[PDB]
RNA sequence: GUAAUUCGAGUACGCCGAAAGGGAAACAGGUUAAUAUUCCUGUACCAUUUAGCGUUUAGUCUGACGUCUCAGGGCAAGCCG
RNA sequence: AAGUCGGCUUCACCCCGGGACCCGUGAAAAGGACAGCUAAAUGUCCGUACCGAGAACUGACACAGGUGCCCCUAGCUGAAA
RNA sequence: GUGUAGACAGCAGGUCGCAGUGACCAGGGGGCUCUAACUGUCUAAUACCAACAUAGGAGAUUGCAAACCCGUAAGGGCUAG
RNA sequence: GACCCUCUUAAGGUAGCGUAGUACCUUGUCGCUUAAUUGGCGACUUGCAUGAAUGGAUCAAUGAGAGCCCUACUGU
């Protein structure tokens, strides 16, 4: 048996692949409401999270519970949040996305109605509304793909904070080291072709080279769907 | 509304700044008090307050105070005595 | 004005910390942002240059006091104008 | 759950984990062959219970926080007449 | 046996405040403060010698290695340990 | 001469030796090529390199009850994403 | 040594570099470097068996990397 790969080790979730979850603040939600009831509450304060690189809202509802939110741009310190059925379209309400107006930039969407929230999440991503059938409606993915979504789903109106994270290049190992400390990232990675036999398909040989073609089918076993995973296509465009 | 200010500038009682016009609307020799869209909330109560006669300004106070003659910046202010001028008249 | 800006000590700007390192092209991106994040930005609620950079996305007026959240390096992003833009011609068109 | 356990991840309830993290309170001198803020002399300080004499504001503050760089004040050590 | 006075400096120690940097944001809980004052009584348990290293530890050794350079250190020359 | 000061900087004349940072301490320099961009890592005990890593460039899978992976199962890693 | 043809069992090397850390023949031929050089550098090159992210060419700063030359110094 040559030895497990690192995706293997990851599956096993051994120390060295385990996130450090001590050092995030909270776990990002929507409020849970009932049905036909509509709690607001006013910011508190904007704070840093570590797990997104990102800013967080702290808001305190009226019934007292205070949670951390998915701050949009333009959340300031002061302002009130009305989510529920009833809100109006606002920048920083959250909202039903049946009665969201065609052309509208939405983000924290849920999979199925009261989810919390699960797509269009990281820096300065924003997703839109496309149609308005009957029983669904259309958004577009910041992927670049149509989902068709249940008209009682809830989103935040707006954009997420912290846009244009990327246009700063690295430009050291030191930099990136540092954002890798508080991941589960393993940084830094070794070439698959630099290492011996036992340890990967590719490693061996008098020479670096693969070998063996790099893409593999999506029926290979697992420790062996290493490469390009199953491509429909390969190389720039010509 | 905007012309009117020249002369009031120029001729007549007014005072600058929040505190002393809080002081003229209180005493009442403030015929009439301006103010700027966007001051604070804390000002308008004083203005509601105060019987004088409430002249809204439509801009910001940042290109009220060059208007007026000075280069900072004019949040609250009150002409005790018009003088050469009908800015009153604008208010009343 | 600012540091001697002599016949030669004028390409590099913020990017000179670097010496000689990291190639023209990286080091002209980060100085050419840098003098974006540096600007003297302006607040909304003032609309007096005060508003200056405390966290990565987080924004403070110096003698405003207002809090809020924006751009990682710049206050005020494209796509957010846009969508002020959008919103408020259709609130304003009822 | 496992054929089954002394085996196995998670959940609930507990309980442990720092003589360099947090932390209520003591100093000088003497004494012995070998112990000393521990024994002796002097001068102190802090908690829990009991009894007497009164009272909450009870919700906040503190404990409680990174790297670099700098001003101001003070002081053990040091030096001069 | 004298046991009186002045002056300079002061880190590597204490207090206090400012600035810059982050695609790094730099612990938690017990405890304490805000209502206490007076009096007597109680304050159990365990450690405490000596070495801490070119002879008291570890490498079979009274071993030129390692653990510990872990934390501290006077005058002159000199930027200076 | 500067400075509140500690101190620091500068000058004029005389004079000794073979030699004045007089001992201690304390870079030899330059030119033309190959190679890896650089700081970093490495065969503890024969290999400190042109090898590994790196920022930069490109490609592929996946809309989350996802892709990839661990377990016989119960359930999990990535994921407070 | 072109270019019409080929052998074309898919196509028959574009820019570049080239006796290379890759050139067997080989101490390849010429120039600078020495009294004298299987060396170092530059040029040519019919490339046994160079070549474009099996990345090509070149490159300031860096190097206890690998070669050759000059000056100072010395019991090498
Ligand atoms: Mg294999
Ligand atoms: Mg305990
Ligand atoms: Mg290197
Ligand atoms: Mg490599
Ligand atoms: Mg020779
Ligand atoms: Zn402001």
């Amino acid at each position: 048996m040559g030895k497990r790969l690192i995706s293997q080790n990851r599956g096993r979730g051994t120390p060295t692949y385990r996130a450090p979850s001590h050092k995030y603040k909270a776990d990002l939600r929507h409020p849970r409401v009932d049905e036909n009831s509509s709690l607001r509450g006013e910011v508190v304060g904007i704070e840093h999270d570590p797990a997104r690189s990102a800013p967080i809202a702290k808001v305190a509802f009226e019934n007292g519970e205070e949670l951390f939110l998915l701050a949009s741009e333009g959340i300031a310190v002061g302002n009130i949040i009305e989510c529920g059925d009833d809100a109006e379209v606002k920048p920083g309400n959250i909202v039903p996305i049946g009665n969201v107006p065609e052309g509208f930039f939405i983000c924290n969407v849920e999979s199925k109605p009261n989810d919390g929230g699960k797509f269009v999440r990281s820096s300065g991503v924003y997703a839109t509304v496309v149609t308005h059938e009957a029983t669904r409606t259309a958004v577009s993915m910041p992927s670049g793909n149509i989902k068709w979504l249940n008209p009682k789903c809830r989103a935040v109106v707006g954009i997420v904070a912290g846009s244009g994270r990327v246009d700063r290049p690295w430009l050291k190992a030191g930099k990136k080291y540092h954002k890798m400390k508080t991941r589960a990232a393993k940084y830094p990675r070794v070439s698959a072709v630099a290492m011996n036999p036992r340890d990967h398909p590719f490693g061996g040989g008098a020479w670096k080279h693969p070998g063996k073609p790099t893409t593999v089918s999506r029926n290979a076993p697992p420790g062996r769907k290493v490469g390009l995973i199953a491509a429909r296509r390969t190389g720039m465009k010509r | 509304v905007d012309k009117s200010l020249i002369k009031a500038v120029k001729t007549g009682k007014v005072i600058v700044g929040a505190n002393r016009t809080i002081d003229a609307a209180a005493n009442g020799s403030a015929k009439m008090v301006v103010l700027a869209s966007n001051c604070p909330e804390d000002i308008k109560k004083k203005i509601q307050a105060t019987d004088i006669p409430v002249l809204e300004y439509e801009g910001t106070s940042v290109e009220l105070g060059p208007v007026c003659g000075k280069p900072f910046t004019i949040a609250a202010m009150a002409i005790l005595d018009v003088g050469e001028s009908d800015i009153l008249a604008a208010t009343a | 004005m600012a540091k001697k800006f002599t016949k030669k000590g004028r390409i590099s700007r913020s990017a000179g910390r670097f010496g000689p390192r990291y190639g023209r092209k990286d080091r002209k991106l980060v100085a050419d942002l840098e003098e974006r994040m540096r600007a003297p930005h302006v607040c909304t609620k003032c609309a007096r240059p005060t508003v200056e950079r405390i966290g990565t996305g987080i924004w403070k007026c110096s003698k405003c006091g207002h809090t809020f959240a924006g751009g990682t390096y710049i206050p005020y992003t494209s796509v957010g104008q846009t969508l002020l833009r959008t919103m408020k011609n259709i609130a304003e068109a009822k």
